[PDB]
């Protein structure tokens, strides 16, 4: 039985006074909870006041938003916004500037609701706006060289409540007079502008473009491609992007003519070399605006090439005979005689023949059957144009080694374009709308205004070195396409900035080395530190700690010769401390000169009560190094002591040779002890062992993600019926 | 070249067999004669079942496992056949006791239980026919050499524990299907576990540190089984132990 | 723990990471811990571990890969390339051998050839993991 939620607790301030306190009822209308708080604080004229929130948003209380509501919030008390909008009507024309200033900068500030919107249009407000910037042409040319600034930034105010007016939509749309426009080209005609206040105009320049088609004529009757070229020469990313967005609209709504005429002004301009050399280059920070941009210039470029793509080419038509004719002279002069260009037809059927037919094409009376289906219908003959234009040596080497493939699996050129057409416009989503969300972008698409041939290309070259060396078959057409589109995605997250670099790169590139390395760093990582993978390994340690231990005690069994204190008078160095085949006794005492090791026998100390041994002290705190007599140790030793205590009045103190040694018998004396280690060997070996292990079991995971939330606990049936028998 | 040796064992045992087969088709009953070859035949035998077993594979599973999935255990059939063949032989086993002693003694001892389960009752049979043959007088004829290889093989380690029990089991349902002979065979069998866990202590403590007195208390007890069954061989060379023992301490 | 039927499409069950201690039989599973499945249920499994494949374990099919690829690799068509799949099955069989290899090599100190069995180990591990994927040519 939850609570009643009836009674709740909210705190109504006020603009510099202290807070009261109200029961307030979202559910009844807000009449009632008007009158209810009009009632509380003794208040007359219920009309005059409103709610609105005091936190972030600073806005008033809706039917539709009131959710926000929540116990423990800075609520304070303002007029209502009648009131407010009758006090903003009379001193938008007071006397005080200062006034103004507040009043406008409040408005715009707080010109974000619609229904109160509706309410203040209701008083005519945008018909009063719209005579006072009329009106208001001349008036303020006296003073504008005085207050420029002010007077600037309460045109952006009023220009950002016009465009979030727009938004909404509550301005009709006929309601729009050329008066808007000219002021803009007014604005923008002025060389001391500022940067916002440029950035202001394209940005309604854009949106008038994207709400009808006639306006957008009469901008770019005053649009030259000389004057958005210093644009980019500023540093800023923004304007940038206002820019970008702006040709973007100028793509948008145009017939293709224009779209080819302006591609051609565009080209014989060079802008993507000057967009290389100034947005490409710089290392600032990239909006994500920018790479919607990016995608949609790209968007543009394949739309300009498929409106020429998209029809098709009639093979009936005498100057497409006459253009391949040309195509196939300047392709195959290597078995066809230079006399058939001024020949007959019979011959040029004859080579069409007597070269299709080492082409894979079946039909040999119409050879132009095939170039009725697009994408890419003639834009196969213009990148075969631009093949014998430029790389007319690769040109020839491709003629003459298709039609010498004596291995019987010649690729079709046009089957195979046609395919690698299909997986681009696949890949790349050619014909859906601009994603509102996804901002991917390719800065090699302004390497060259002709980029998409230019990666073609590349692709397509690449596809036949790969191709040559692997001499592939008709049986794996799915593998050729699967690794095809694995390479282009690996070649597209590399982010490449130019085409030589980038192709190098390709061939530079490792057998998908980039996910091994990726993996095993993640996995050093979770080793260092992670929720679902470290736990692992801490998890399960029962064995690799006991074996160290067992490896320890084994070498402590084994044993090794060892030597003595003070043994310069007659006294040999040479001993052995060998532990019992059963591990709890120890034989160890005097012996002589042993280069090969220890001797199996019986010592003079026998006997070492295991159970007795309290502790090893390890360092400074071992008695025989504290002798102030005459049998003091050296300093070189300090790094190898070891003493074990017992009857708190005999100590067995021993001498090791290094390091290591040492490490090893102290960690095989922890071990009798059964502590933790203390040797660096240990870790050495303890990261390792762990690390081995993991590396086995981890192939079980290979080629599989590992979650890291945990998965859930799915129901089960509480009986144990078995449908298939145990065991 | 394990896989060579596997597939040479696999034909041998096809030779065995086919042996066996034609041994059946032509050396039955009439063929009374000529019967001591069968003797190096079945030495043959049980010398080519002593090999490529179970701790020898016993190094890590997959081995087990991989031989299972391709051939399986074939010392198993090579059990079952000999029992079989034993089932088919005849009444003239009297002849073989001095001589199969020796090899079916490896074959008790066998690290499984499934086969030793069937095979067992080969020693039921060979001492109800050892029985035939010495009704007048005694018979320790088989048993004396039995204790003896027993004792040569825990002393080569293949005893174990439970066997005993499980052959234990095995001849208290041998006596309850046997007469009053059975109480003699039972009595004969609880000298012969005895003696085998007695080994079996001995073999444990040999190799773990020495405490020299239940070993000599087992010793004592081997003299006794000597003495009670009249077999001095075993007898004076453990005692000779017995002597360097005590030398020794 | 009911609805359990025969299948043969699930031998590959694979882990996760250490499994909670809530069922007395399963236990923290490590990550070579593959299931051999015996039984099919719509969100559960029950079968044998690597480990020990003497007892059952419970496991959610939310902490189940769907694997339905067999040892045999080529009925089900699960190779990326023929007579490739056999040779990594065989590489994990040479790696749980690999196992035993370890466990016995701390017995006896074999440093020289302990540190090229780590070399050549390591080798075999980047290799594995370099053609998990098969996508070059034959040669």
């Amino acid at each position: 039985m939850p609570p009643p939620a009836d009674i709740v607790k909210v705190a109504i301030e006020w603009p510099g006074a202290y807070p009261k306190l109200m029961e307030i009822d979202q559910k009844k209308p807000l009449s009632a909870i008007i009158k209810e708080v009009c009632d509380g604080w003794s208040l007359a004229n219920h009309e005059y006041f409103a709610l609105q929130h005091a936190d972030s948003s600073n806005f008033y209380i809706t039917e539709k938003n009131r959710n926000e509501i929540k116990n423990g919030t800075i609520l304070r008390l303002t007029t209502s916004p009648a009131q407010n909008a009758q006090q903003l009507h009379e001193r938008i024309q007071s006397s005080s500037m200062d006034a103004k200033l507040e009043a406008l900068k409040d408005l715009a500030s707080l010109s974000r609701d619609v229904t109160f919107a509706q309410e203040f249009i209701n008083l005519d407000g945008i018909s009063l706006l719209t005579q006072m910037v009329e009106s208001g042409t001349e008036r303020y040319q006296k003073l504008q060289k005085i207050m420029k600034p002010c007077f600037g930034d309460m045109l952006s105010f009023t220009l950002t409540a016009f465009v979030e007016l727009m938004d909404h939509g509550i301005v009709s749309w006929d309601t729009f007079s050329v008066a808007f426009i000219k002021k803009i080209a007014s604005f923008v005609n002025k060389s001391a502008i500022d940067i916002s206040i440029l950035q202001r105009s394209l940005a309604i320049l854009e949106s008038m473009v994207l709400n009808s088609h006639d306006l957008y004529q009469k901008v770019a009757q005053e649009i030259t491609i000389g004057q958005l070229i210093p644009h980019l020469q500023g540093s800023d990313q923004e304007i940038q992007t206002y820019t970008i967005a702006v040709i973007n609209a100028l793509f948008l709504k145009a017939p293709d003519e224009r779209r080819q005429e302006m591609a051609n002004i565009l080209a014989q301009k060079q802008l993507r070399s000057i967009i290389l050399t100034h947005v490409i280059r710089a290392q600032r920070a990239i909006n994500n605006e920018m790479a919607h941009q990016l995608y949609v210039l790209q968007v543009l470029t394949f739309n300009l090439l498929e409106d020429r793509m998209m029809t098709k080419m009639d093979p009936q038509d005498q100057a497409q005979r006459d253009i391949i004719f040309e195509l196939r002279r300047i392709a195959f002069d290597a078995e066809s005689e230079p006399n058939n260009s001024s020949g007959s037809m019979e011959k040029r059927k004859s080579m069409y023949t007597r070269d299709y037919k080492k082409l894979g094409f079946i039909n040999h009376v119409n050879p132009a059957m095939d170039f009725t289906q697009t994408p890419p219908g003639m834009l196969a003959l213009d990148n075969m144009l631009y093949f014998a234009k430029h790389h007319q040596d690769a040109y020839i080497r491709i003629v003459l080694e298709n039609s010498s493939r004596e291995d019987k699996h010649e690729c079709p050129f046009g089957r195979s374009s046609i395919e690698l057409t299909k997986m681009l416009c696949e890949i790349l989503k050619v014909g859906e709308l601009p994603s509102e969300t996804c901002n991917d972008f390719h800065p090699m698409f302004f390497t060259h205004d002709r980029s998409f041939e230019e990666f073609f290309c590349i692709c397509i070259q690449l596809l036949n070195k790969t191709w040559k060396e692997m001499r592939a078959t008709s049986e794996d057409f799915n593998k050729v396409m699967q690794v095809v589109k694995e390479q282009v995605m690996r070649a597209l997250t590399t982010k490449p900035s130019s085409l030589d670099q980038f192709k190098s790169k390709l061939q530079n590139l490792s057998y998908t080395e980039i996910l091994k390395i990726r993996q095993s760093e993640r996995m050093n990582q979770e080793d260092f530190q992670s929720r679902p993978i470290l736990e692992l390994k801490e998890k399960i340690q029962p064995e690799i700690l006991e074996l160290i231990k067992q490896q320890r005690l084994n070498r402590l069994v084994e044993g090794t010769c060892f030597r003595k204190l003070n043994a310069r008078r007659r006294q040999d160095k040479f001993w052995y401390c060998r532990l019992s085949p059963n591990h709890k006794v120890l034989h160890y005492g005097d012996l002589e000169e042993s280069p090969q090791g220890e001797v199996p026998h019986d010592s003079l100390q026998d006997k070492l009560p295991v159970a007795d041994i309290k502790a090893v002290v390890t360092g400074k705190d071992c008695p025989h190094m504290k002798e102030k007599g005459a049998l003091k140790q050296n300093k070189e030793v300090l790094e190898l002591a070891f003493s074990i205590l017992y009857d708190s009045n005999c100590q067995l103190n021993f001498i090791a040779p290094d390091k290591h040694e040492y490490c090893i018998w102290t960690d095989g004396l922890n071990a009798l002890l059964g502590k933790d280690m203390m040797s660096d060997l240990t870790r050495n070996d303890l990261d390792t062992l762990l690390s081995m292990e993991i590396k086995l079991r981890l192939l079980d995971l290979e080629n599989i993600q590992i979650p890291d939330a945990p998965p859930p606990i799915p129901k089960e049936p509480s009986n144990y019926d078995f449908v298939y028998d145990c065991n | 070249w394990m896989v060579m040796n596997m597939t040479q064992n696999r034909v041998f045992l096809r030779a065995i067999n086919q042996f066996a087969e034609v041994l059946t088709r032509f050396f039955m009953d009439q063929a009374s004669f000529e019967l001591q070859l069968w003797n190096n035949y079945f030495h043959l035998a049980v010398a080519f079942l002593t090999h490529e077993s179970l701790q020898l594979e016993t190094f890590s599973q997959a081995k087990r496992n991989k031989i299972v999935k391709k051939y399986g255990d074939m010392r198993k059939e090579i059990g079952f056949r000999i029992r079989d063949m034993w089932y088919n032989l005849g009444p003239h086993k009297i002849k073989f006791i001095p001589s199969m002693v020796g090899p079916i003694l490896e074959v008790t001892l066998t690290p499984e239980v499934e086969l030793r389960k069937a095979t067992i009752p080969i020693f039921f049979d060979m001492m109800q026919c050892e029985f035939n043959f010495s009704g007048n007088g005694n018979f320790h004829m088989f048993e004396n050499e039995l204790i003896t290889k027993l004792d040569q093989e825990v002393e080569g380690g293949r005893g174990d524990e439970q066997y005993k029990v499980l052959l234990e089991k095995l001849l208290l349902e041998h006596c309850r299907k046997h007469k009053y002979l059975s109480s003699s065979g039972e009595v004969f069998a609880l000298l012969v576990s005895s003696l085998l866990e007695n080994l079996l202590d001995y073999r444990t403590i040999i190799m773990q540190d020495e405490s020299k007195e239940n070993r000599m208390s087992c010793t004592v007890n081997v003299l006794n089984f000597y003495k009670e069954k009249k077999r001095e061989d075993i007898y004076i060379r453990y005692l000779y132990k017995l002597r360097d023992l005590h030398r020794d301490c | 723990m009911a609805r359990w039927i025969p299948t043969k499409r699930q031998k590959y069950g694979v882990a996760i990471y250490n499994y909670n201690a809530s069922q007395d039989v399963e236990l923290s599973l490590q990550i070579g811990d593959t299931v051999h499945i015996l039984e099919m249920y719509e969100g559960w499994y029950r079968g044998y571990t690597l480990q020990n494949k003497s007892k059952k374990g419970i496991f959610p099919e939310t902490y189940i890969h769907l694997k339905e690829a067999t040892v045999e690799d080529l009925g089900q068509h699960e190779t990326v390339i023929p007579g490739e799949l056999p040779l990594v099955q065989e590489l994990t069989s040479t790696l749980r051998e690999w196992a035993v290899i370890w466990r016995k090599l701390y017995v006896n100190n074999k440093l020289t050839l302990f540190r090229q069995l780590q070399q050549m180990t390591y080798s075999l591990i980047e290799w594995r993991s370099q053609i998990l994927s098969g996508t070059l040519p034959k040669d």
